[PDB]
């Protein structure tokens, strides 16, 4: 991942 | 016990919905499926896993690409033309192919060597990649598409936004993009890009997404909503137009949808307080699109006749990204002469004024990733789903205090995806998770035979009919009789 995250559905479903 | 589709052996990235037929189409890793609208299985393609490297060109091969390695190709780009289905996988630079609409298993248009105008999806599941199809003005199809910045590998140049053509003359030349069909943007690294959604209405099209706001010193990201005309190609209208929820306290936007007054179409759109970890709250802010289109309209008056200014004298428009371009003091005459600009007009144009709007509701602890809005005899209901695998259902008509009246779990941990959508009647909401796809009624009125459940299961679109014997909708107590709604609580049975 990265700190680029700034989706939550991103942030559930990769990280 | 609703219809599912839960595929073994893969995940869901996307679902998108033919309007015309109610055919669904799941985009999933290494894998896409066409479905009944009842969730029964038509056909299904294997998209991968592909020999592929971030630091390659498509087609790729061992004898060109040395370093490839088996690659799973999870799905970036589902969407419904009139024609064709578009499908841009996350494999080979993102690039795309169309599909039949009702035959997923043909191919249609495939460009068998791609150049770099042809690089379309994000190559990092992790970036977002959103779209929309649109008639261009020479009668073809058109693909827009908002693409995040990729740092990994070649391909961090690709434009932001782009218009691209789904059937050109020549079709080996299917979704690039003509020399100004795109947003020229410089420092696509630093903005950092984050595209949330795309969608159309009249003759405009509409991008929601985050960028870093470089003019502070935090560097922090703010949300957006751009408009730029629907059919030219060409960049000459865009118009950014910075969001505030409760004055960018809630200021990650996560997910939208559109809502049906003539063209009354309201944008609600969920925004997070807390960026996710390397606690907090969500809302759900309304944009009336006319709203919108007036503050659009409003920036682009002031930046073509009075050198960027309201009426008023106040600075309301600017020109952004370090574009050597700046606001003009054309005549007025421009303003129904050009509506779209032209190549010369200042471009691209940003609202110093932030589009407000004060939260229909603020829920503490829940970060919502999907929302979906419909109407049931004149009141919105909002269908919302979290990080969590949650769906929740919340009545925003009077007597609501905006707090859920239903919370059911999709599956425990998996974000609901916001590619949320309605069925054709808006009887059913189609909900997914990153392995399950369920329909969703969005109300069970007859499940409930006596008077006490019916009123017990509180929900605003059930009641019981008193002269049908029946739990039903409003709309269906007729042969308007005696309607005990269920949302009443200080009314009961008799
Ligand atoms: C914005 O301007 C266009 C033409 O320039 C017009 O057709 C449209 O109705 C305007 N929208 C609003 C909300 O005023």
């Amino acid at each position: 991942c990265n700190s680029n995250v700034l989706s939550w559905q991103t942030y559930s479903w990769y990280c | 016990p609703p219809t599912a589709f839960t595929p073994n052996g893969t995940y869901l990235q996307h679902l998108a919905r033919d309007p015309t037929s109610g055919t669904l189409y799941l985009g999933a890793t290494n894998f896409l499926f066409q479905l009944s609208p009842g969730l029964q299985l038509e056909a299904t393609v294997s998209t991968g896993p592909v020999l592929d490297s971030r630091d390659c060109l498509p087609p790729v091969m061992p004898d060109e690409c040395p370093q490839a390695q088996p690659t799973n190709n999870p799905n970036q780009l589902l969407l419904v033309s009139p024609g064709a289905l578009v499908v841009c996988g996350s494999v080979h630079q993102g690039v795309c192919e169309q599909r039949r609409l009702g035959q997923l298993e043909q191919l249609l248009l495939r460009p068998e060597r791609p150049g770099d105008t042809q690089y379309v999806a994000a190559n990092d599941p992790a970036v977002s990649t959103v779209g929309l199809v649109a008639q261009g003005l020479a009668g073809e199809p058109l693909l827009f598409v908002g693409r995040g910045y990729t740092s990994r590998g070649v391909g961090g140049g690709i434009p932001p936004i782009t218009t691209r053509a789904l059937w050109p003359p020549d079709p080996q030349a299917a979704f690039s993009y003509e020399e100004t069909a795109k947003l020229a943007v410089g420092r696509l690294s630093e903005y950092s890009h984050h595209f949330v959604s795309a969608f159309a209405r009249g003759a405009s099209a509409y991008f929601l997404f985050l960028r870093r706001d470089l003019q502070a010193q935090s560097r922090a990201f703010r949300a957006y909503v751009s408009r730029v005309c629907l059919r030219d190609q060409h960049y000459y209208s865009y118009v950014e137009l910075p969001l505030a929820c409760e004055g960018g306290r809630y200021g990650l936007i996560q997910a939208a949808a559109v809502a049906t007054v003539a063209h009354g179409e309201v944008l609600f759109a969920a925004f997070s307080s807390a960026a996710p970890p390397t606690s907090g709250a969500s809302a759900l802010c309304a944009f009336p699109l006319d709203e919108v289109d007036r503050l659009a309209n409003r920036t682009r008056d002031a930046c073509y006749t009075r050198e960027g200014r309201a009426e008023d004298g106040t600075e309301v428009a600017y020109i952004e990204y370090d574009v050597n371009s700046d606001c003009a003091q054309l005549p007025v005459d421009t303003l129904d002469a050009y509506p779209c600009g032209s190549d010369h007009t200042p471009s691209p144009m940003a609202s110093r004024v932030p589009l407000e709007a004060t939260p229909i509701l603020e829920w503490p602890g829940i970060q919502l990733t999907a929302v979906a809005v419909t109407m049931e005899d004149g009141h919105t209901i909002a269908f919302l789903g979290d990080s969590q695998g949650q769906l929740h259902r919340v009545y925003l008509g009077p007597g609501s205090d905006g707090h859920p009246y239903s919370t059911q779990s999709i599956q425990q941990g998996s974000a609901v995806s916001r590619d949320l959508t309605f069925d054709g009647t808006f009887e059913h909401l189609y909900v997914m998770t990153q392995s399950t796809l369920l329909k969703v009624p969005v109300a069970s009125c007859a499940q409930h035979l006596d008077c006490a459940s019916c009123l017990a299961h509180r929900d605003p679109y059930c009641g019981w009919c008193v002269l049908l014997g029946r739990c039903s909708r409003r709309s269906e107590c007729s042969r308007p009789e005696q309607w005990l709604w269920s949302f009443q609580p200080e009314l009961g049975c008799l």
